[PDB]
């Protein structure tokens, strides 16, 4: 209900603290392609910054990977990616990020 | 024009023609822009280059633009082309001071435009000036498209260390 009506029921500011939470959550609470298939929307959505925090959210739920997601988590970075400059630049920073660590190790610092 | 033996000269009478926009209608000035800038094997350019310079003043005083901003990026447009192919000069170290002088956000975009495309470009040496011109212009100013500015420049970074 969350996700479909405030998709259609709007204010940026709801989602900035529902992404927050969000955040934390994934994983533990499975659904993945659902879950997934809202994610997607609410980047879709532009607003660099709405984009955003989908990856955000993302890195405890990457990190914990879920129903299916580890080897995939890994190639869907790679399937989604954006210039846009800053927006190129967010995408390819935390890429450069990733890029940086061991994913594995990558999440771990960066998680906590 | 597809008499595509198209003389040297008959492309540089256009000058004179477009003189007589300066008593506007952009919308003719606009066809005009377009017209105007295939002669050009970047030359009679200079002469031109001046010109626009010289509408580049023109273009500052005092102005009440509804019509002739449209223009101006149209204008950045034809002339974007043509550097392109040019090596190009002072001429356009002036847009970049002149669009520091300016405020709204199209500029931006294009000056971003530019901002891509000149980090492609890369001979370099000009936009180290610039980017001190920019410097000035910068500690110069405040908006979000400046604060934006910093972000991409500040992104690209270099010397001076």
């Amino acid at each position: 209900h969350l996700c479909e009506f405030i998709e259609d029921c709007e204010f940026t500011v709801l989602a900035t603290r529902i992404l927050h939470l969000l955040g934390q959550e994934g994983p533990k609470t499975n659904n993945p392609s659902k879950y997934i298939r809202f994610i997607y929307n609410r980047v879709v959505l532009e607003h660099e910054e709405v984009r955003a925090g989908a990856v955000s959210a993302l890195a405890k739920f990457g990190a914990q990977n879920e129903e299916m997601l580890p080897s995939i988590l890994v190639l869907l970075k790679r399937c989604v990616m954006d210039d846009d400059n800053e927006v190129r630049d967010r995408a390819t920073f935390y890429l450069n990020v990733l890029e940086q660590k061991q994913k594995a190790l990558n999440a771990g610092y960066i998680l906590n | 024009k597809e008499h595509p033996a198209h003389e040297r000269v008959l492309q540089d009478l256009v000058m004179d023609i477009l003189r007589v926009l300066s008593t506007p209608d952009l919308e003719v000035r606009k066809k005009t822009l377009q017209l105007a800038l295939d002669l050009v094997s970047s030359r009679n350019v200079e002469e031109l280059v001046i010109v626009l310079k010289k509408e580049v003043i023109k273009t500052n005083n005092v102005s009440e633009h509804e019509d002739t901003d449209k223009y101006r990026q149209l204008l950045v447009r034809t002339l974007h082309s043509c550097s392109v192919r040019f090596p190009d000069m002072a001429a356009n170290v002036i847009p970049v001071l002149m669009e520091f002088l300016s405020d709204s956000n199209e500029a931006a975009a294009a000056d971003v435009l530019e901002f891509v495309r000149e980090a492609i470009q890369r001979f370099d040496n000009l936009r180290m000036l610039i980017v001190e011109k920019m410097l000035e212009v910068f500690h110069a100013i405040k908006s979000v498209k400046i604060y934006r500015g910093a972000l991409w420049i500040l992104g690209e970074y270099c010397s001076t260390k």
